[PDB]
């Protein structure tokens, strides 16, 4: 019932790993499942910080966790490596820097940002033409 | 060159891990496995016919064995028992569509 | 099947473990509070009763419990699904309470109280488990009945099960080879039937046994390997993680559990 | 409904009728068990008390105890089993309350 | 539909930053107009 009629967050009870989906089978006096599972391969080493203080504000991931390889900081899941700029929707912001064991100075980009600044350069512009005719 | 050898068993392959209060490791790649399980489900059903096996087709080892009461009634009603409980158990685990 | 080794640097972030953690000074590598558990718990061969020794030894045992430990402390739930990936310890408290629906921002805000809060209910726990007796009971009393079972097997010898003397070496020192055949056959009953009884309540308790060590595997599985969402299973409360820790015949978790404290009234739509 | 269904049909509550089904036979039995012979030349031990002189009247009674004792142990073994169910299910209604 | 709604404003965080740029704007437009 909890694993072939639907997908169970047990651990280590519809196989071992990440469990995905289940097949019975028939066998004389018994039963025998074929347990599908997902299992990670490849890891690597990176450099981590628990938040991250741009404005004077903390900023934490809403989904992901912090992620950089020594240049650059990045979003990224926890099972799967995807690196991903960090932006607005990304990070939620909450309290002061000081409270934070461990922040780490960097700078936060806003998606927003740059749409606004095509406008403002597209205004500008508009502006600068406006004083030809 | 083969000979019988006792040691002390060995609890696994020993693996260090390096922690640190800065690093994270994320996979990269993941590989898809399945792996079998076995569950027994029910037994053969079986009936033994008490006053049979005890005293096969003879009258005076019959009338000496009604002197004891109920016994073969109370082995007759375990073993069915047994045996509904058997086609029950089946029904449990597969009759769910 | 792997054994996952501390690291020798203790810097859990103010987190302190030591009370959990093996001890190298002993000659065993056994945790404090596994010697509270052991000294706790107070653990017939002429007649043919043998006992047998176990396979794996206390040794072994706590060999398993500290990589069981050490994997959990320093990689969290990875270690039982995959390949074992380090993080740290700050982040992965993070984790549980994004997991028990509460946001990430209230460990950065509030590490210090929390580490106090935690360490001082692992010395609370401490002193209970020197301090009461009365907690070990659920392996005192199975030790205490196979002692019983045991005794009174041994003490039905002396019975005469109807006979003329409960001694074998009497009656056939005393008897010819002749009438001596009508003692022999009701001792020879009476014991029979002895064993049959002992054998069949050992049965029954042996499959009792069995069943409380699969309801520890699973609580085993689902409560250190990883975080478990289903209500009062891993402690009374909003789980966080767990601890085991060996004890003669059994085993014993330390639930380490979230519970709201101060409330206040409010106006909702 | 229900309220209406609880209220038209008894073959729903079999589950605990034979939970008190079961005792009751069992405990039934056990009661008839003391009219049988058990190989003696009587049922009831005070006719055997009565009757006979002090040595062979007992040994009429040992017939008696065997047979009794015989049946004392087959209920008690049953109860165990039957109790073990009941604390499983026991058990399964604690993790679903 | 909805049973014991209560009357309250709802705010915007995309509304202070348009507001911002358009008070800016009009700053601009202002100082357009004097040269
Ligand atoms: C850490 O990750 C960083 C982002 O993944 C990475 O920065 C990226 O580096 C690549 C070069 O490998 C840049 O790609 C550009 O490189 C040259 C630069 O002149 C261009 O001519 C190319 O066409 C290409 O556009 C990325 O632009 C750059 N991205 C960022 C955000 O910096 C670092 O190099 C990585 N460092 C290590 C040590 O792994
Ligand atoms: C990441 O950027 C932060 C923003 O500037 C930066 O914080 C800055 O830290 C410096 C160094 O302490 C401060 O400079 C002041 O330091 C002391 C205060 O203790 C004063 O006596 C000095 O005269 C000087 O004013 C800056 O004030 C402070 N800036 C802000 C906005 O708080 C972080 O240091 C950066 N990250 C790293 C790792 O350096
Ligand atoms: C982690 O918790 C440990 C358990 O409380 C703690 O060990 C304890 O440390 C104190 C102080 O060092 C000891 O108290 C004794 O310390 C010295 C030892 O010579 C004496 O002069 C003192 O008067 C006092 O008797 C405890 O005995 C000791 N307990 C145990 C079980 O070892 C660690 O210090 C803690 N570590 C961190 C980093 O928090
Ligand atoms: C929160 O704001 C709401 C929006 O204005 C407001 O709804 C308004 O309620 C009044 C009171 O009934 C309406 O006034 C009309 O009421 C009846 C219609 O049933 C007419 O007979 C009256 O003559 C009058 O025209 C408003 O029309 C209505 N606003 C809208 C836009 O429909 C709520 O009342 C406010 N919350 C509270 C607690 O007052
Ligand atoms: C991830 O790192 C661990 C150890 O940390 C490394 O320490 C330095 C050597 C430096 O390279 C850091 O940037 C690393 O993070 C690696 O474990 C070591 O592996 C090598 C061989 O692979 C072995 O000889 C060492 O003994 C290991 N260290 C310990 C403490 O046992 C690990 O291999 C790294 N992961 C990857 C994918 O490279
Ligand atoms: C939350 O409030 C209840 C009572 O409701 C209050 O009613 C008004 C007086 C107003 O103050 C509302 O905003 C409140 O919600 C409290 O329950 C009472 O507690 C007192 C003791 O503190 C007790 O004597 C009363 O009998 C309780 N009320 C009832 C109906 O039994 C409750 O204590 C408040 N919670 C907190 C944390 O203060
Ligand atoms: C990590 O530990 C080192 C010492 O081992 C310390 O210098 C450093 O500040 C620590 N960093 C964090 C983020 O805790
Ligand atoms: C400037 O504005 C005029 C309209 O007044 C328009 O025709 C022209 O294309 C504009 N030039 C630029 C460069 O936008
Ligand atoms: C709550 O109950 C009161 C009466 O006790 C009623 O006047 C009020 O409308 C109710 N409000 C809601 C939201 O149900
Ligand atoms: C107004 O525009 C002129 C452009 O010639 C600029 O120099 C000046 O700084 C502007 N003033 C304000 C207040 O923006």
């Amino acid at each position: 019932s909890e694993c072939v009629l639907g997908q169970s967050k047990r651990v280590d009870f519809c196989g071992k790993g990440y469990h995905l989906m289940s097949f019975p089978q028939s066998a004389p006096h018994g039963v025998v499942f074929l347990h599908v599972t997902y299992v990670p391969a490849q890891e690597k080493n990176f450099t981590t910080a628990p938040a991250i203080c741009h404005d004077g504000k903390a900023h934490f991931p809403r989904e992901g966790v912090f992620v950089s390889n020594g240049t650059h900081w990045f979003v990224t899941q926890r099972n799967f490596y995807e690196p991903q700029i960090i932006t607005t929707h990304n990070t939620f912001v909450s309290g002061n820097c000081d409270v934070v064991i461990g922040i780490v100075n960097n700078t936060v980009y806003d998606p927003l940002q740059p749409e606004l600044d095509s406008f403002k350069e597209e205004l500008d512009k508009y502006f600068k033409n406006h004083t030809s005719p | 060159s083969q000979s019988i050898i006792a040691y002390t068993m060995s609890l696994g392959a020993e693996n260090s891990v390096a922690y640190s209060n800065n690093s994270i490791a994320i996979p990269t790649n993941f590989t898809i496995s399945v792996t079998t399980e076995i569950l027994p489900v029910s037994m053969t059903k079986t009936s033994v016919d008490c006053t049979m096996y005890i005293c096969g087709d003879s009258t005076e080892c019959s009338n000496l064995l009604l002197q004891y009461g109920s016994f073969c009634t109370q082995l007759n009603r375990a073993l069915t028992g047994i045996a509904v409980e058997q086609d029950k158990n089946t029904q449990e685990v597969f009759a769910q569509v | 099947k792997q054994i996952y080794k501390t690291p020798p640097i203790k810097d859990f972030g103010g987190f302190n473990f030591s009370q959990i953690l093996p001890d190298p000074s002993k000659p065993s590598k056994r945790s404090p509070i596994e010697d509270l558990l052991f000294n706790k718990v107070t653990l017939q061969k002429f007649n043919g009763l043998t006992v047998l020794p176990p396979l794996l030894t206390d040794e072994m045992i706590a060999q398993y419990t500290s990589a069981l430990l050490a994997g959990t402390i320093t990689s969290g739930w990875t270690f039982g699904a995959g390949p074992a990936l380090q993080i740290p310890f700050p982040m992965q408290m993070a984790y549980r309470f994004n997991g028990i629906g509460v946001t990430q921002n209230v460990l950065y805000e509030n590490q210090k109280l929390i580490a106090n809060q935690f360490n001082s209910a692992i010395g609370k726990i401490q002193d209970s488990l020197s301090s009461t007796p009365s907690a070990l009971g659920k392996l005192q009393d199975v030790v205490n009945q196979n002692a019983q079972a045991l005794n009174t097997l041994v003490k039905q010898l002396s019975s005469n099960f109807g006979a003329i003397s409960s001694v074998l070496n009497d009656i056939l020192s005393r008897l010819d080879p002749p009438e001596a055949e009508v003692q022999i056959d009701r001792l020879i009953t009476g014991r029979l039937q002895s064993l049959q009884t002992y054998v069949t309540q050992q049965l029954i308790r042996a499959a009792e046994i069995r069943a409380s060590a699969n309801l520890a595997a699973i609580k085993m599985s689902e409560c250190v390997l990883g975080q478990s969402k289903r209500v009062d299973f891993c402690g009374k409360g909003y789980h966080l993680m767990s601890f085991p820790q060996s004890a003669p015949h059994g085993v014993v978790f330390l639930h380490v559990t979230y519970v709201p404290a101060q409330e206040k009234n409010f106006t909702t739509a």
